[PDB]
């Protein structure tokens, strides 16, 4: 048939389009996520270095 | 002996458990060896020399 004619779409499509709902409920499950990737990258590297400095037994001897 | 304090034992308690049990020292001045009491640092002693 026609290329015109564009093919049924209603069975996703919202109610109410309403671009400033769906653009912030977006942003906050993207925006979550950076917060909670970041925190846990900062106690990684933290776990690794401060295993540089003196041990138990060293301490004992100060 | 020092990690059993704040698990099972006050701090002057296992000084005093320590204190029971006599460890190498380094030698005098004339180079002859000495015996000194425990201390924190010090690991628990076994029943036999080898
Ligand atoms: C080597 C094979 C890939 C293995 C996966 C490695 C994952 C590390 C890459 C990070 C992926 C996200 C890239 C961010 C980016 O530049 O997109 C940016 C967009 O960034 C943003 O707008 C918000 C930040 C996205 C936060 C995503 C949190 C992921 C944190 C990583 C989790 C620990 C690994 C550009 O992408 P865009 O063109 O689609 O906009
Ligand atoms: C290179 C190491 C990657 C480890 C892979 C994950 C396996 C889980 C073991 C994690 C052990 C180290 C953390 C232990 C810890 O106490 O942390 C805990 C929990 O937090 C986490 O580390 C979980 C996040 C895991 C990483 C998420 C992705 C971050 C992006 C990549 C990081 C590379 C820069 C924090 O507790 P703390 O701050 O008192 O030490």
């Amino acid at each position: 048939k026609s290329t015109y004619r564009t093919p049924n779409f209603d069975d996703v499509l919202k109610e109410n389009n309403d671009a400033d709902k769906g653009r912030s409920y977006a942003y906050f499950m993207v925006g979550a996520m950076g917060l909670l990737s970041s925190a846990g990258a900062k106690s990684t590297v933290e776990t690794f270095i401060s295993s540089m400095t003196a041990t138990a037994d060293v301490l004992a001897m100060a | 002996w020092r990690t059993l304090v704040g698990v099972s034992h006050t701090n002057e308690e296992v000084r005093n458990m320590a204190e029971e049990f006599e460890y190498d020292d380094e030698p005098d001045e004339q180079g002859n060896p000495k015996k000194r009491p425990g201390k924190l640092s010090d690991y628990i002693p076994g029943p036999y020399p080898n």
